């Protein structure tokens, strides 16, 4: 997995592959109920959702 | 402007700073760190390499009993042996039978293969900061490699810096710390004279040329068998071997915030924490008054299409009827959204494309368009695409970030809550009417 | 065998320690403490030499004016005087007068003093420690040096010094020093680039041959006098015209506790502060049995004359039975008195005669005398002595302090005078007695 700050890996003597995280987060909608503590699902898992 | 600012301290983030100044030309410059070189302090405490157990020419006393030659030498080890037999090509090597004896000795030294190969027991603490920086002014890419403390200062064509100093004194490194010829270690290497013996550190001298080693190898010399003639001894351990098994966990490889090491002096390379006071000067010469700016009439950001993420994560189209022609800043004021390319040509009646990128999904955006502020709303999109190298410090926002309806249902829900508190203070004057009116 | 004790840090006084083994004879030996010099580590920050203005041949455009070039020399100065008057041998030099401009140019580099006299501004680090140590060896003086950090084990004459830690950790020395060719000064320079004239920092260079001057001077030119082919400039006061005779006094001067400098490197030798353990272990090859030392009996102590000083306190005769001839020890069960005498061949039954020190106002004590006690009284009288040019921990007390007979004047005045309170105390049962003497 990828934290906030991101991986680097390194293989061997190569180039360190750094990766940067993605922010994608799309697993959610607007709709007839909520749906946007879905969102706060995505960005935030597990806190920030406990406050509502 | 004596803009003093503070940016983030990451390598490679493009950091768009605004010139407002005062009545003047708006001015919209680039800055990007290129490197950020802590280098600690060079304290070399001793040194360890390998030995050699030096074993000298034995001293076979024939019919006779040699004693023992006290000499000063490090582990120093002698022992007369007796009842020997030597031999050689034509039988024996003595003509004496049972009381050949043969003196025998060994010691330690130092190795001559510390000629460049050696160990550095070291000590470090504060460092000198210094990092490199490019500034694009109007074209100018200008750079410098400045002292990251807050004491040099530094002019370019006649922009005027003081860097630094550092926000986050953090230091990768202890004070007791073991030089490789590529690496550095944090170990406590045992302490001069007071050295434990095997392990990787016993042989201890103090600088690389200097000789006097301390060292505890544990030489003790073993009888040769019978009739051959040889010096055994108790097996000498090599620290100097195993060192190089130790390797292992480099502080290449095993420092936080991606930071990189380079020994000899030794460079604390790119430290992504924290953040960089920073001095910008630049006299008026580049700055006309905002009237002497073309100033923009009919303005109006649209963003047409965007999808808020680490790319460029949008774009929008200002349209607008400037007073005349210039080469004229662009700056975005709301922080998420940042303006790709600092500065601009306005001619009058026109249109143009700006590209950005944020995170917000309904973007707010506000720009001061070299004469205007103009705002433009959106409603922009989260990725769906997965690999991205390179960060995007521009788009982050914080632990609050507005909805899309959602604040009406907050208001909505926590809206009529008074209502209930509205009616216990009419339970609280009914009571106290009739309580008091009747007593 | 291990015998480990904590002499206090005392430069140039010497101890006494009881060593023995458990079943053996015990002795007396002498450590001393030399020298504590305080290695500070170093860096150095940029140096400060002698600067030197230097100016051209200028430029004397008759008949017309010629622009100089503007090149970057550090204080780079220049002026085209209008009108101005060459004069030479033959009354004035161009034949052209009163179109005669002069282009004139200053600069300051460097001086050829900086060679081998110039001052450095350093940054001072923490210190490291260096210690040295006589032993009289039962009659054999032997010295080694060491460092003071419980971390520094020397073994030689089967003496395993390993000292213990620095109690103290304390440093005279802030980072921010300078240092100039016989002196340092604790003082905040101002750093590098930030420097300023007429000061510490009116010229700033890193090393002397790192070419970077810093310089501030200022040197404004002037029109001339009157046709005068010469070139006037404005004022620059330096550093060293002035700071180098009123830095005053060096921080040899400077030292608390009785501190004192070295430099080539600079240290902080000989203020010995706090208490310095060492441990050092002994094998049976100096102790020997008590059956090889004679049984002391009917000891008596006998102080004809004391006199609580910091000197040779008082002298005593002890009244000794041995029972052969032998060498054996003698140490007082308290460490404020102080016999000269360490280890005393004895011979029978007989009076020995012995001295002793202590600043206790009467010396009330106990003495092993080689496995045997004795027991020592000694009225102490007032210390005649003045002045003393050596200082003495041989003779220094704490403050639970016992004097001649005034405690016993206490217990005279308190065998309780509160008595009168325990007869208050005594009525209080035959009061209680009354409130109950009707029920
Ligand atoms: C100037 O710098 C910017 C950002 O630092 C970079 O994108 C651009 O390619 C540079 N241009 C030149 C000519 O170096
Ligand atoms: C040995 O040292 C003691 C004190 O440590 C000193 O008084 C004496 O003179 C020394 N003797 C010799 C022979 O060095």
């Amino acid at each position: 997995t990828v934290p906030t700050e991101g991986l680097e890996v390194t293989w061997g003597n190569n180039e360190p592959y750094k990766y940067w995280p993605q922010l994608s987060t799309n697993g959610t909608a607007h709709g007839h109920p909520h749906e946007i503590i879905l969102y706060y699902y995505e960005l935030y898992p597990t806190m920030t959702v406990v406050v509502v | 402007y004596e803009h003093v600012t503070v940016i983030p301290n990451t390598v490679g983030v493009p950091y768009k700073t605004l010139v407002n100044r005062p009545g003047y030309s708006p001015m919209v410059l680039e800055m990007e760190l290129l490197s950020v070189t802590l280098e600690p302090t060079l304290s070399l405490d001793y040194i360890t390499c390998e030995y050699k157990t030096v074993i000298p020419s034995p001293y076979v006393k024939c019919c006779g009993t040699a004693e023992c030659k006290d000499k000063s030498l490090p582990d120093y080890s002698c022992k007369v042996f007796t009842g020997v037999y030597p031999f050689m090509w034509g039988g024996a090597y003595c003509f004496c039978d049972t009381e050949n004896t043969q003196l025998s000795e060994a010691h330690v030294e130092k190795s001559e293969s510390c000629k460049t190969e050696f160990a550095s027991a070291y000590r470090a603490h504060t460092a000198s900061a210094s990092a490199k920086l490019r500034v694009l002014y109007q074209g100018n890419n200008v750079t410098v490699s400045a002292y990251a403390n807050g004491d040099h200062a530094v002019t370019v064509k006649d922009a005027k810096f003081i860097v630094g100093p550092m926000s986050s004194a953090w230091t990768p490194f202890d004070n007791k710390i073991v030089v490789y010829k590529g690496d550095v270690y944090n170990m406590d290497y045992p302490p001069f004279g007071a050295g434990r013996p095997g392990q990787f550190g016993d042989i201890q001298s103090r600088t690389p040329e200097s000789e006097d080693v301390y060292a505890n190898t544990q030489l003790v010399l073993q009888r040769p068998s019978a009739g051959t003639v040889h010096v055994p001894y108790s097996q000498a351990p090599s620290g100097f071997k195993y060192w190089l098994k130790e390797r292992g966990a480099s502080l290449q490889h095993t420092a936080p915030f991606g930071c990189q090491i380079a020994t000899n002096p030794v460079r604390a390379m790119n430290c992504a924490v924290g953040n960089m006071p920073i001095s910008i000067d630049i006299p008026d010469a580049a700055f006309t008054r905002v009237v002497d700016a073309p100033s923009l009439t009919d303005m109006s950001c649209e963003v047409p299409a965007c999808t808020h993420s680490s790319d460029f994560g949008g774009v929008a189209i200002i349209k607008y009827a400037a007073s005349k022609k210039g080469k004229c800043a662009v700056h975005s004021m709301t922080n998420a959204v940042t303006i790709r390319e600092a500065e601009i040509e306005v001619e009058g009646n026109s249109q143009l494309q700006i590209s950005f990128s944020t995170a917000l999904a309904s973007a707010e955006f506000r720009v001061q368009v070299c004469s205007t502020q103009v705002h433009c709303a959106a409603e922009c999109h989260p990725p769906k695409d997965h690999i991205v190298n390179y960060p995007a410090s521009h788009t982050t926002l914080g632990v609050q970030d507005i909805s899309v309806t959602a604040m009406s249902w907050v208001q909505k829900i926590t809206g009529g809550v008074g209502l209930v508190v509205a009616v216990a203070a009419l339970i609280l004057i009914v009571v106290l009417c009739v309580s008091f009116s009747r007593h």
